[PDB]
């Protein structure tokens, strides 16, 4: 399953 | 702006037997930017209904997709594939060979 | 023995179109088993290997709640980098995404990966050692500052080195049929004449799995390397993969000619002559 993120560059 | 042209081959989902359903692939590979035209053409028709899979990507960041029909090969029918796309300022066409 | 899960994102902006267009994969080795597009009208995380289908609401609603997410992000992303660079908003660029694990014979836990380009071109990525990024330019530099002082990398190797290879074992046990065996190719070979001298042999290993193959040509038992040809592995469509290698010869010396085949699911290589 994915990775719960909110990453932003 | 990286851009690559993309590498086609036509072929069939299984060896090629006339009179047997099957499935013509064009599967493209080794291009960028995404956007793509490809279409499957019979005796150089546009075939409608045709299928593809979900865009996805290699290592080096190149797309790859898989376009598909179903049909029934013939002793005397054509088919080919039909790429066009930033990198070819002349669309690409690729005749199917039964044995490639 | 060895096995992978990876997840690919793809964002396309579509100036004076509206939305990016945004497709995530998922793969188990080389099976695909999730997609998401959000041109589709599901808007939801869609099974597309029959093993994964097993899972429940809760694991469906997770899936498309983060896979939304990265949406987002990477919709943020794209003027986010088009601000970086300094670059109009007319035309279109990409966002790519990758990240995943890799796992053992064992199963347990070998490399992680978490990687983004811009333009088909690299960006970031986390280093083999999971704890610093490595940046392909000066803007991927103060993404990567930013990553630091949000201590990033520590989150992103927890969920490597736990969720994302126990979840990758989960899989490899469920879906046990289908990820865990290997189809060795069906081979055989074909014989055309291309001129009244010489002769075309062509060498096809057809639906095999996993598509890793090798396929040589070699004449009396000399690797050959010239006069011959050999395509890229391509999908068959149905979930294995065709290759076929071709060696032009003298017409009346076709018996001098193997073709040797090398694959996971044989025991042994095979070896194909004419005649």
């Amino acid at each position: 399953k994915q990775w719960l993120v909110w990453l932003f560059l | 702006m990286i851009q690559r042209t993309p590498k086609i081959q036509v072929y069939s989902r299984h060896p090629a037997e006339n009179g047997k359903s099957n499935f013509l692939n064009c599967y493209v590979s080794g291009f960028h930017p995404s956007d793509i035209e490809v279409d499957l053409l019979k005796n150089g028709e546009r075939i409608e209904k045709v299928e593809h899979s979900d865009l996805s990507f290699s290592k080096d960041w190149s797309f790859y997709l898989l376009y598909y029909t179903e049909f029934t090969p013939t002793e005397k029918d054509e088919y080919a594939c039909r790429v066009n796309h930033v990198t070819l300022s002349q669309p690409k066409i690729v005749k199917w060979d039964r044995d490639m | 023995g060895s096995h992978s899960m990876r997840y690919f994102y793809t964002s396309v902006s579509r100036p004076g179109r509206g939305e990016p267009r945004f497709i995530a994969v998922g793969y188990v080795d080389d099976t695909q088993f999730v997609r998401f597009d959000s041109d589709a009208a599901s808007q939801r995380m869609e099974p597309r290997a029959p093993w994964i289908e097993q899972e429940g609401p809760e694991y469906w609603d997770g899936e498309t709640r983060k896979v939304k997410a990265h949406s987002q992000t990477h919709r943020v992303d794209l003027g986010t980098l088009r601000g970086y660079y300094n670059q109009s908003e007319a035309g279109s660029h990409t966002v790519q995404r990758m990240y995943g694990c890799d796992v053992g014979s064992d199963w347990r836990f070998l490399r992680g990966y978490h990687q983004y380009a811009y333009d088909g071109k690299d960006y970031i990525a986390l280093k083999e050692d999971l704890r610093s990024w490595t940046a392909a330019d000066m803007a991927a530099q103060t993404t990567k500052h930013k990553w630091e002082a949000a201590h990033v990398a520590e989150q992103l190797r927890a969920y490597l080195e736990g969720t994302c290879v126990e979840w990758l074992r989960r899989y490899l046990e469920n879906g046990k049929e289908t990820l865990q065996r290997t189809d060795a190719p069906k081979t055989h070979m074909t014989h055309h004449a291309v001129s009244d001298h010489e002769a075309t042999l062509r060498c096809w290993a057809l639906s095999f799995y996993p598509a890793e193959i090798t396929l040589t040509w070699q004449r009396d038992g000399e690797d050959q390397t010239q006069d011959t040809e050999l395509v890229e592995t391509r999908p068959a469509g149905d979930g294995t993969f065709q290759k076929w290698a071709a060696v032009v010869v003298p017409s009346g010396q076709e018996q001098r000619y193997t073709c040797h085949v090398q694959h996971e699911g044989l025991p042994k290589p095979l070896t194909l002559r004419w005649e």
